[PDB]
RNA sequence: AAGCGGAGAGGUA
């Protein structure tokens, strides 16, 4: 209902999220750009935001 | 080397710096973390050391931390692991 | 002209004007 | 801005209003120029924005009737003879006739020379009829333009589009400090500036007494004495200087009617908008690349270009509850270097040089003594200048000031402007663009006998806007700098059989006319090109074509081709890149929502629309767009941290939460709606703060004062 | 085959401030390279003297006017702006210029003391009637180039000094003019005509001096080499 | 590189200036950094210049219309109060210089800078993400000089002479430095044909073929070249290891050279070789003696005896008419056609007139700027105009705006060029709304895995064949067929596969597939990918972009509305 | 409704190509397609 | 007068007969009026000696082809024209070049005269490969710059003279560019750069100080004019 | 240690 609501029509799309009882879930880009996180696409997904970096074990003893 | 010496921040070329990864998302992480490491080794060498180790490159007179972890990345001095 | 001192400009045109502005 | 836009802001037409039209609502066939337009209103002069076609400029022999329609005048012919009786006609009757074109070939005695003629029908339908129905002709051309428009010399050879531009950018030009009159001119300058009313004119003939820079005494012939002050250096209502200059002796005769006095943009008499300047069309190494120029050094030096600029400040005395404020030289603790100016009553001196920061009046406060504060007015940021008057109002002298107030001061600051990069430029028949780079004398390509050209022109913009009233200007211009004279020694040339007397003969520095629609054919130009007169040496510079030859002024070479040299009238327009320039770091934020304050009076932020945020998410950036978007903008925890840590030398810490977030929460629920965040398994979080660490690090205000010790 | 000649400068005057000097034999190319080396020398840095503050007696701004003076002070500055005067001394030196009653002030009126002349005695400056009288204070000094105004905050002046801007360059045109020799059996050489004028302040002889000082100092840094 | 001004650029710095300032002693506290800053005290220029040394900065100009409005430069110091902007990267931004304004934004932590250094630097983003076309191409000057500096002539001076009986050839040159030496010198010109030899420059493929064959070591091997000055001057731009062209540079030419360049190369010698060639038509745009006068500006020979001879056919179908035999409408629409044929015979004996030689011919001609109807217009006669309901006027304008139009023809000249003005600013807003519901319907689809395994597939075409017995390729093949990937084999007359599965469809791909007989192929397309969120990286295809398979994570969504979006203010009626 | 989905993906994409492609404007249809396979990813109900 | 920033003069040796040049700082406007008149000097002022003119035997009618060689007239007027030469009689000197026998003939084998050096021996020539005989003369002076063929100076002594175009001067390439520096508060300085390739006779320390000899007692001609005339001094080393 | 919200009009790309 936050996308839905901040496009157009405002009162009718609260009107009808307020009867039905609906949930936002916060997977979007427009969602997380409005709650302030990480949108879900380039480098913010899982497999380029969890990236662990160490030296290597050769530089490491060398220097 | 079909190219002239690059300059500024033109350099290291990222023709061979991609070759280290998979994808271009990829580096931006991997030099944003290394930097993140070599800035806090900085700030507290003065009081008792840390886990944390760098630079493993010869530092020049004043250089942004970021063009050294890019330098290191280029030299194949580090390694990451794809969560 | 019909100026009492207006600098002298002298001007291309072929045509006259009846009526003034 | 100029006497010009004056004239033109009056004698105007709008379609909007109270019983009109609505701006975005108006539509597309309202827009457009209708056949019935013909004498009554310009097409050519209207906005180039949103607003075109709402709004017009009336024509210049147009007259309103008393109902309110608009009428024009014409030429009645009888029986094929054009006679001389002017009738008023209104589009009713004039859609009834037949009307002739205004430039006909009368044979001097009534009768057409050629017996088809172009003529407008009932419908508005242009048609060719034989000379035998025509009942009416129309007084004289340029009867269908606007003011501003009948003073574009060659206006036929230009399309509408740079016609309109040029019309409108002549109303933007600056007053300069000399005001030098065009070389090549319609005889539309004269009357728009006695009319105008920006110079002074004698009401009745006499003998002049008395000059001097101030007044002017007038001796009538009957013994009556008339003394005419002048306005010296006053503010116009957008900055300009407002100027008036006598410009007769203290013996000669005037008559009524006669300019006695210039005025801001006025050269004896006529008005001039410009300069003259020499002129040279070719690409030169890339620096008036998409209509960029390049300007000489010597426009600098010696103050071609310059104009003066003037501002005013003003301060108040309120009479707050806890006391009563006043103006006074104790401000609270400051050290008196800082005070050398202000001299006794805490109001700044003339002729004191002021910069950003310092003290105009010193003011006090009472906070309810031991509660002087200090609020005194000063110099807003980018501003310097010398201080030209004060003027005090007071209570207790019958002044009336509104109640809560007891003392007015208000003080003037002019400051002279010379001409840079960034500044804009442009011409009469749409020309326009920006400075790209000011080059020195030694390095700008020069004439065989050593003078330097003054600006340089792209030739890639010239043919594809078809706007070529340009060059012709250019070869009409130098061939009345350098003068002409025809050899008539046997007869009279072929090519100029219909050049009146007084026009084959011209000294150096002539001026010439060309109206509107009638002037100078391109037959008589090329006639004229090829009898110049010298140099002081046996020596001509253009030959026939209008080109000539230069050198190089960086390495000597002369170049391959010949360049197109001429003389053209170049204005400065009131765009300039001193009042455009804007940065920020940290300054004053709102209230309602914690965001940056917009705006350049106040140090104001830079918006970050929705587009942008779209190519942000299109190029992949996660991190950036984060950044921009909470610590910012918006989170109040986070941007004393960042800055900290920027100062200190360490890492950027991790955002919050925006304020935007919370108060939109808060109207939801006030607008009776349970609005929750959950968790991941319920217990909806509270999301109401936390204590937090309160002392102020690095004891240094974040910015929204700049800096008080 | 190699030419032995060596080239030579030669000089004919032509009036006071104009003057043609030829220099020749020159090898196939030279001739406009020289030219322009001489011309942009010549254009650009040459010492010279100039007025460089003003101060009038009743005046505190640039912005004001003055009794009985049919000009305003700007217009007294932009009238002043075209002074030809010439300095000796290695300091800031004073002029006077007082007039009183009906008449007109121009350059002739100005005092010099020992060491400063002005060499345009009769340029219009202002014209004065029954009630005006003039009092201005000159200051010239010696330099090179384009200053602009210097601020007056800067230096500790009064309240009454205006800045005014200055050009010290006393050369006015320059030009040049190849004639090229290109017969058969590959004897070429070039002869180089350049015209100089000044403005009366310095002899058009005394100009090319500086400006071959100027040059050889400069482009002898190569010699040095060996 | 981008130039900034000194108090722009020290008023976004402060905070740094402030802590370097402290680090060297020339100041006790911060509050006393604080101060001399803002007072732009004589001490804080020195460390200006070396803090924002490799600190990018991001350049933005409304409205953005598309993803390249938005990019990354390396600061510089300039003395003035204007940004400066590098010639080639105007088309992106769509900025002449005529009055714009820019905004400057500063990135602050680690990884908004490598991000911006990474990812959204000028010099990597040179095609369209669109459809592929190069942007940082020169245009305007740079074309004019390249095509100038690059034009054979005949009989010009120098030029080489089989000259037999009592001398030698007498003009082959034995290096280009000779040559250079000899055009210095006035004996040659710069756009003369001659013969040279060539040691560092690789000869086409024929002469390589035949000379050497199996392989030129062009480091050191000489051979023999016939063509002028200009084309080597204009081949030492190009890297090492490409062959001599040869050819004159129109736009077309060099356009397909910067493809190839950026097809078959690493993508830093492409944006070393953009700014040489950028400098090269710089240099020689201003002495290719491109000026305008009114002398350059020719007539047609006869254009009173045509517009007399087509009079006479208006004359006789008016008298028709008021004669009783046609009605309005056939009147007018005989007359609109029989005024449409003057206007084109006016143009052929305009265009068969001008010298090839002309400043407003070679402007045109090398593909810089403007039609021939502008030039048609200029110089031979306006034609016919419309009414404001949209409908021709009978009567032509039978003057152009060299002569000069009269009163009246400017008149009703004007009906129509003020609906364009009106129409253009209600155009805009269209456009946008449709551009924002594009871009917030389409914000889903994000490419998320590497291959669905699917077998389903779309079926394009790929050319269409001839009765005679001849393939004749689509004529719109580029944006059908090109980046994409193939779903099943090829095969041809029950035989061997040509292409396999999986494979990407460029150039030598598709013309080895034509040469076989066979038309029809199966691609596959984002219209039938099974992945359950968002699409696959090979269902997608090629990214336009970077030439090379699209990664993970890419908002694919909103590159193609922003594409279908943008080219949405030329769209007429 | 007559010729299943396949035939109205190929109607739209090519009638919304035709109109940019007679001014000369190039865009590849991977671009259109894009936005096509959103218009068709709903179903409606009958009978349940 | 003093500038307060004198100017320095700096090396960079690519290679052993090529080298780059730098001037830094200098006044805005001062890195032109250096640039192209030293590039000029370079370029037409340094003296040499080259090969002028050639006689074959065999050959005196028409000039397309020479028996026993497998190459033509042009390819070998070519392959002489990149000679270097070194000589110090003012006058014209004549050399010869026999060679017989397969084999390829080099410049190892013209046989200089005392008085004329060959500095590159090893550059090829011809080759024989027909069992033909190769005696070629040729005629050597000095001079300076690039000099066209001379069209028959002496018609009536000599027929089967083949002129050529002459390369006295020992540097080939020169090129300058000019950028912009910072001294203090100002950013508009000039900077020199200067890129020179030459020959084998010389180096290019030597030409670059050879063309500043040149250039002092071209200025010299107008400074004595007035012995003191207040110009711009430099000042020491 | 202390404020900054609405309405209207004109312009620039
Ligand atoms: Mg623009
Ligand atoms: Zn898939």
């Amino acid at each position: 209902w936050l996308s839905a609501a901040s496009f157009q029509e405002t009162t009718r799309v609260l009107t009808d999220a307020a009867i039905n009882c609906r949930s936002d879930k916060l997977n979007g880009l427009k969602e997380n750009v409005i709650i302030g996180k990480l949108i879900p696409a380039g480098t913010g997904i899982n497999r380029y935001r969890n990236i662990a970096v160490q030296p290597t074990e050769e530089a490491r003893a060398a220097a | 080397g079909g190219y002239d010496t690059p300059l500024g921040i033109t350099n290291p070329p990222i023709d061979e710096l991609l070759d280290r990864v998979s994808s271009k998302y990829a580096l931006v992480i991997y030099a944003a973390k290394r930097a993140r490491q070599i800035n806090d080794y900085y700030n507290q060498l003065g009081e008792g050391i840390l886990e944390y180790v760098g630079p493993l490159v010869e530092p020049g007179l004043q250089e942004k931390p970021l063009s050294i972890a890019l330098r290191e990345i280029h030299a194949d001095l580090l390694e990451h692991t794809e969560g | 002209n019909s100026v009492p001192g207006a600098p002298n400009r002298v001007s291309f045109a072929k045509l006259r004007e009846p009526l003034e502005v | 801005n100029n006497p010009l836009s004056g004239l033109t802001h009056k004698r105007r037409l709008s379609a909007l209003g109270p019983g009109g039209l609505s701006r975005e609502r108006a539509g597309l066939e309202v827009r457009d120029v209708h056949p019935s337009h013909y004498g009554r209103m310009c097409p050519i002069e209207t906005p180039e924005g949103p607003n075109i076609g709402l709004i017009g400029s009336l024509s210049v022999y147009a007259r309103v009737n008393p109902f309110g329609f608009i009428e024009t005048p014409y030429r009645k012919v009888v029986d094929g003879v054009v006679s001389d009786e002017i009738v008023y006609l209104t589009a009713d009757e004039e859609d009834r006739h037949v009307v002739a074109q205004a430039n006909s070939p009368i044979d001097a005695d009534g009768r057409f020379v050629e017996p088809r003629v172009l003529v407008r029908r009932k419908a508005g339908e242009v048609e060719y009829v034989p000379s035998s129905e025509v009942d009416y002709m129309d007084v004289s051309p340029r009867q269908m333009v606007s003011v501003a428009t009948a003073m574009i010399p060659f206006l036929e050879h230009d399309d509408a589009n740079r016609a309109l531009m040029g019309a409108n950018m002549q109303r933007q030009a600056v007053p300069l400090v000399r005001s030098e009159a065009p070389l090549v001119g319609t005889g539309m300058e004269l009357r728009a500036a006695i009319d105008a009313g920006d110079v002074v004119v004698a009401e009745e003939s006499g003998v002049i007494e008395e000059v001097s820079a101030d007044y002017i005494t007038v001796m009538h012939d009957n013994g009556t004495r008339r003394t005419y002050r002048m306005r010296k250096f006053a503010r116009s209502n957008h900055g300009t200087c407002a100027n008036q200059c006598p410009i007769v002796d203290a013996g000669d005769r005037v008559e009524a009617g006669q300019v006695i006095a210039d005025g801001p943009c006025t050269d004896d008499g006529e008005m001039a908008l410009g300069k003259n300047l020499l002129v040279a069309i070719m690409p030169w190494e890339g620096h008036n690349y998409e209509d960029a120029i390049i300007l000489s050094n010597r426009l600098v030096e010696e103050d071609v270009l310059t104009s003066i600029h003037i501002e005013e400040h003003e301060i108040d005395a309120r009479d707050t509850k806890l006391g009563a404020e006043e103006i006074t030289r104790d401000i609270p603790n400051i050290s008196d270097e800082v005070l050398a100016d202000l001299d006794e009553r805490g109001i700044v001196r003339i002729g004191a040089e002021v910069r950003d920061g310092d003290i105009l009046v010193g003011k006090v406060t009472p906070k309810g003594a031991r509660e002087v504060r200090d609020t005194s007015l000063k110099v807003p940021h980018g501003e310097s200048g010398k201080v030209i008057g004060i003027r005090v109002f007071s209570r207790e002298d019958e002044d009336e000031l509104p109640a809560g107030v007891n003392e007015l001061v208000r003080v003037y600051v002019a400051q002279k402007r010379k001409i840079s990069d960034g500044d804009k430029l442009a011409g009469r028949h749409g020309n326009k663009g920006v400075i790209g780079k000011i080059l020195p004398v030694e390095d700008m390509p020069f004439l065989a006998d050593g003078t330097p050209v003054d600006i340089i022109l792209n030739t890639h913009g010239v043919p594809r806007r078809m706007n070529i009233g340009q060059i012709l200007e250019t070869h009409l211009g130098w061939c009345a700098h350098s003068g002409w004279k025809v050899d008539a020694a046997k007869g009279v040339p072929d090519w100029a059989a219909r050049l009146p007397d007084e026009l084959l003969e011209a000294q150096p520095n002539a001026i010439v006319s060309t109206p509107v629609f009638d002037g100078a054919q391109e037959a008589e130009l090329q006639g004229l090109l090829s009898c110049t007169l010298p140099n002081r040496d046996g020596d001509v510079l253009v030959d026939a074509d209008g080109k000539a030859m230069l050198f190089d002024g960086r390495s000597g070479e002369p170049f391959p081709y010949p360049v197109t040299v001429g003389y053209m009238y170049i204005m400065k327009l009131h765009h300039l890149v001193d009042d455009k320039i804007h940065a920020r770091s940290t300054g004053p934020y709102s209230m309602i929502t914690q965001q940056p304050l917009g705006g350049k009076a106040q140090f104001g932020g830079q918006r970050f629309g929705e587009m942008e945020c779209w190519a942000m998410q299109a190029y992949g950036a996660a991190y950036t767009l984060q950044e921009l978007l909470t610590i910012k903008s918006d989170d109040t925890v986070g941007r004393v941290k960042v800055y900290e840590a920027i100062v200190k030398g360490e890492n950027i810490p991790e955002p919050g939460i925006p304020e935007s977030f919370k108060v939109l929460l808060k109207e939801l629920q006030s607008l009776c709606l349970n609005v929750e965040v959950l968790s991941s398994d319920g217990a909806a979080i509270e999301l109401r703060e936390g204590e937090d660490e309160d002392l102020e690090r690095a004891a240094a205000n974040l910015g929204i004062n700049l800096s008080r010790n | 085959m190699l030419i032995s000649q060596r080239p030579t400068l030669s000089e004919d005057v032509l009036t006071d401030n104009r003057s043609q000097f030829v220099i020749e034999p020159l090898e196939p190319g030279f001739g406009y390279t020289l030219g322009n080396s001489l011309r942009r020398t010549l254009l650009s840095s040459i010492p010279g003297a100039a007025v460089t503050s003003i101060r009038i007696d009743g005046v505190l701004h640039e912005f004001t006017t003055v009794p009985g003076v049919k000009e305003d002070v700007t217009e007294i500055i932009l009238n002043l702006k075209s002074l030809v005067v010439s300095s000796e001394e290695d300091e800031p030196v004073t002029m006077y210029l007082r007039k009183q009653g009906p008449g007109e002030v121009t350059a002739g009126d100005i005092v010099p003391p020992a060491g400063v002349t002005v060499h345009n005695p009769g340029m219009h400056i202002a014209t004065l009637n029954d009630k005006g009288k003039l009092e201005v204070e000159l200051v010239v000094e010696r330099g090179r180039g384009y200053v602009p105004a210097v601020q007056n905050r800067a230096s500790g002046a009064e309240i009454g000094r205006i800045p005014v801007d200055s050009i010290y360059s006393p050369v006015l045109k320059v030009t040049y003019k190849v004639d090229a020799t290109r017969v058969e059996q590959r004897t070429d050489f070039d002869k180089l005509i350049l015209d100089v004028e000044t403005k009366n302040s310095i002899s058009p002889r005394d100009a090319l001096a500086s400006a071959g000082k100027t040059l050889v100092e400069l482009f002898g840094l190569a010699r040095e080499l060996n | 590189q981008c130039g900034l001004p000194k108090l722009m650029a020290l008023e976004l710095f402060k905070p740094f200036v402030m802590k370097r300032l402290v680090d060297l002693n020339h100041a006790q506290n911060i509050k006393s950094a604080k101060r001399m800053v803002e007072r732009q005290r004589p001490q804080v220029w020195d460390v200006l210049e070396e803090v924002i040394a490799e600190h990018p900065v991001l350049l933005n100009r409304a409205p953005t219309l598309h993803r390249l409005g938005i990019q990354a430069f390396e600061p510089m110091l300039v003395e003035g109060k204007a940004i400066q902007l590098h010639p080639l990267v105007c088309e992106a931004f769509n900025a002449d210089f005529d009055g714009d304004q820019m905004a400057v934004h500063l990135p602050l932590s680690a990884e908004a800078q490598a991000e911006a250094r990474i990812l959204m630097l000028s010099s990597n983003n040179i095609l369209s993400p669109a459809s592929g076309r190069p942007l940082a191409m020169p245009r305007l000057d740079m074309v004019t000089g390249l095509y100038y500096l690059t034009t054979e002539v005949p009989g010009d001076t120098g030029e080489y002479q089989p000259a037999s009986g009592d001398h030698p050839e007498t003009g082959v040159y034995s290096s280009p430095a000779e040559a250079i030496m000899a055009a210095d010198r006035g004996v040659l010109s710069v756009r003369a044909k001659i013969k040279v030899r060539l040691t560092q420059l690789r000869p086409p493929v024929e002469i390589e073929a035949e000379l050497f064959g199996h392989s030129g070591w062009q480091p050191g091997d000489a051979w023999m070249a016939e063509t002028t000055l200009g084309r080597v001057m204009f081949n030492e731009l190009l890297p090492l290891g490409y062959p001599f062209v040869n050819k004159q540079m129109h736009k077309k030419v060099q356009a397909a050279i910067i493809n190839d360049l950026a097809e078959r190369y690493p993508m830093i010698v492409v944006a070393q070789t953009v700014d040489k060639l950028k400098d090269a038509g710089f240099y020689w745009a201003t002495r290719s003696g491109v000026t305008v006068s009114m002398a350059d500006v020719l007539v047609p020979p006869r254009k009173k005896e045509i517009l007399d001879h087509y009079e006479e056919r208006a004359d006789k179908v008016e008298k028709q008419f008021q004669r009783g035999a046609l009605n309005h409408d056939e009147r007018n629409e005989a007359l609109v056609e029989i005024w449409k044929e003057a206007t084109d015979e006016v143009g052929q004996a305009l265009r068969e007139h001008y010298p090839d030689d002309n400043p407003i011919i070679t402007i045109v001609d090398s593909g810089a700027t403007g039609n021939f109807t502008q030039t048609r217009t200029l110089a031979g006669m306006k034609g016919l105009v419309t009414n404001p309901k949209g409908e021709f006027i009978p009567r032509p304008v039978k003057s152009s705006f060299r002569e000069g139009l009269t009163v009246l023809e400017y008149f009703i000249n004007t009906h129509g060029a003020r609906k364009g003005l009106a129409d253009t600013a209600l155009r805009t807003a269209d456009s946008g709304y449709l551009t924002r519901r594009l871009v917030d319907v389409s914000q889903d689809v994000i490419v998320r895995e590497h291959d669905c395994q699917t077998e389903r597939g779309i079926v394009v075409e790929l050319a269409e064949r001839a009765p005679d017995g001849t393939l004749i390729r689509d004529p719109y093949i580029e944006t059908s067929a090109y980046a994409r990937t193939l779903g099943t084999d090829a095969v041809d007359e029950a035989g061997n596969v040509i292409v396999e599965r999986g494979q990407d469809l460029g150039d030598p791909e598709i013309d080895a597939l034509l040469a076989a007989g066979i038309t029809q192929v199966k691609v596959r397309s984002v219209l039938t990918c099974a992945t359950s969120t968002g699409v696959c990286a090979t269902c997608y295809g090629r990214s336009m972009a970077t030439g090379k398979l699209v990664d993970i994570g890419e908002a694919v969504g909103i590159v193609a509305a922003q594409s279908i979006g943008e080219p949405g203010t030329q769209l007429t009626m | 409704r007559v010729q299943g989905p396949r035939e109205v993906q190929i109607h739209l994409v090519r009638e919304v190509q035709e109109v940019y492609r007679a001014q000369g404007v190039s865009i590849h249809d991977k671009h259109i397609e894009v936005i096509v396979r959103q218009m068709l990813r709903r179903v409606t109900i009958i009978d349940s």
